[PDB]
């Protein structure tokens, strides 16, 4: 059960983060268990919020992340983790506070109170753009201002 | 007037439905569907004086009217399913359809 | 004078009735036959009935158009939606007896064109192959926004459910005498 | 006829059906005012009287 | 014009046949008739 999960995320740690993983290679990588039990521990590992659901175009795809930043976001309550997930999904170009309000249904106070708490925890910085100025674009501390 | 055209046709309906009731006494895997009035406030199809049918399906509740009335140029077949399994058998085709209506 | 007692011995068997809208009952005053079902097909929770039928060969068939266009031969399915109602018992008639059993649904059989529905699936597939030109995070139910339900939600649930290929038989004396022995 | 059932039947018997029954079919279709911030708050209208 | 295609009752259609023949045959059904 849990020991096979220790073997599962070792395969997620085996490769450098790129060259994203999927099941048809992972079933050939790990086929000691049948798929009736392979899926159950991954859904349990979705409940252990370490595996995520990435999308390569039009079809089914997985990606496993580092644990050291997984406990980082598990410090937050589920609403602060909800805004944090979109703001790293942009990553390379940033997100606008109107777009981060539309995709979540959180209204104007509950999103503006959310990231204000998130900025004190050193998890969002605020840059101004030049392709469209006078617009608040947020990023992580990765410091990727391609604009 | 035109209500006298109705009762004579209902006489001509009983004489056509006692025929089809009696030719099918030979139980030749023959089926027929007829509707019973639900919402009850068992009995006996029975012949009155000079060509008249009625059923009394309650303890007392009489239902005088019956009528062998519809026209269908269709094929209609009865099948029994059971528990969504190997349970597909065509019982038979349907010859006729009558109805039961209570008198008021 | 005479009287024919009926009693109601039918349970445990949810028997259905179909209605062929295609084949007539009688042909020139002569009663017709029912065509022979190859296999049946039933969808629970949506009550469909994809009855398969064979249509006759080359003489009235024109396979040279049937083969080159959709590549699906000798199978004509016809969809029936199971519709329920009260009343309408099914009666088989003994000598001076008539024995009833309740009918659970009545489905109406319309010709479901399957192959030319699916002929546009490969045509839709080949659209984006000649024109190939190119991220699932949770949100919150808002009490000032609505979601699809009712009629169109029932079509989202009726396309994806378990197929069942029915073993079609023609027996029914087991169903007969089991009813006879019960009062 | 006009003793039990007068000449202003059509005006009196309409408003009297609005007050008695046709108010309770309104608040039963606009009950449960809610907020999205602080989701453990709810106010519901149970019944209405004039 | 009473152009019922049996087993579907749909339609008939005069189609351009072989050697220019005026055959009648409908779409959405494998059927033909002289
Ligand atoms: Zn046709």
């Amino acid at each position: 059960l849990s020991d096979n999960a220790k073997t599962l995320h070792s395969q997620m740690m085996s490769k450098g983060i790129g060259a994203l993983f999927t099941q048809q290679e992972l079933q050939k990588q790990m086929g000691i268990g049948s798929l009736t039990d392979l899926m159950s521990i991954v859904q349990e590992l979705l409940d252990k919020n370490l595996i995520k659901l990435v999308k390569q175009n039009d079809e089914l795809k997985f990606q496993g992340v580092l644990e050291s930043e997984a406990q980082k976001k598990a410090t937050m309550s589920a609403e602060e983790a909800l805004v944090y997930s979109y703001i790293e999904a942009s990553g390379r170009e940033g997100i606008w506070s109107k777009t981060i309000k539309a995709r979540t249904n959180l209204h104007q106070h509950v999103v503006l109170k959310c990231l204000k708490s998130l900025e004190s925890q050193r998890y969002v910085k605020s840059v101004k753009s030049v392709k469209f100025p006078t617009r608040k674009i947020y990023m992580l501390y990765s410091l990727q201002p391609s604009v | 007037k035109e209500a006298a055209a109705e009762l004579e046709l209902l006489n001509a309906d009983h004489q056509h439905i006692l025929r089809k009731l009696k030719k099918m006494n030979n139980k030749p895997e023959r089926f027929m569907v007829f509707q019973l009035p639900t919402r009850l406030p068992v009995g006996s199809i029975r012949v009155h004086k000079s060509g008249k049918l009625s059923v009394k399906i309650g303890n007392v509740v009489m239902d005088i009217g019956k009528g062998a009335e519809t026209t269908f140029l269709q094929d209609v077949i009865a099948l029994s399913i059971a528990d969504d399994a190997s349970s597909a058998e065509l019982l038979g085709r349907v010859d006729g359809k009558i109805v039961v209506t209570p008198q008021i | 004078i005479e009287e024919f007692p009926l009693k109601i011995s039918g349970e445990e068997e949810s028997l259905h009735v179909f209605q062929y809208a295609n084949r007539p009952r009688l042909v020139g005053r002569k009663p017709a036959e029912h065509p022979f079902i190859s296999a049946a097909r039933y969808k629970p929770k949506s009550h469909l009935w994809e009855i398969d039928i064979p249509l006759d060969e080359q003489a009235f068939y024109n396979k040279d158009k049937a083969e080159s266009e959709w590549n699906g031969v000798n199978v004509q399915t016809l969809k029936g939606v199971g519709v329920e109602n009260n009343g309408q018992y099914a009666a088989f008639v003994k000598d001076m007896q008539v024995y009833l059993v309740p009918i659970e649904r009545v489905a109406q059989l319309k010709p479901f064109f399957k192959y030319i529905d699916d002929a546009n699936v490969t045509r839709k597939q080949e659209d984006a192959r000649r024109n190939p030109n190119p991220m699932s995070v949770k949100s919150v139910n808002d009490p000032s926004q609505n979601r699809l339900t009712g009629s169109l939600l029932a079509h989202k649930v009726a396309d994806e459910e378990a197929n069942i290929e029915l073993t079609w038989a023609e027996g029914t004396f087991e169903q007969f005498k089991d009813t006879i022995v019960k009062e | 006829f006009l003793k039990v059932k007068g000449l202003v039947k059509q005006h009196l018997d309409s408003f009297n059906y609005f007050v008695d029954t046709d108010l309770k079919k309104i608040i039963k279709a606009n009950q449960l005012i809610l907020s999205d911030v602080d989701p453990e708050f709810y106010l519901k209208y149970v019944d209405i009287r004039v | 014009m009473l152009s019922f295609c049996p087993s579907c009752n749909n339609m008939l259609l005069i189609t351009s046949g072989d050697s220019g023949v005026y055959t009648l045959a409908c779409r959405s059904c494998p059927y033909e008739f002289p």
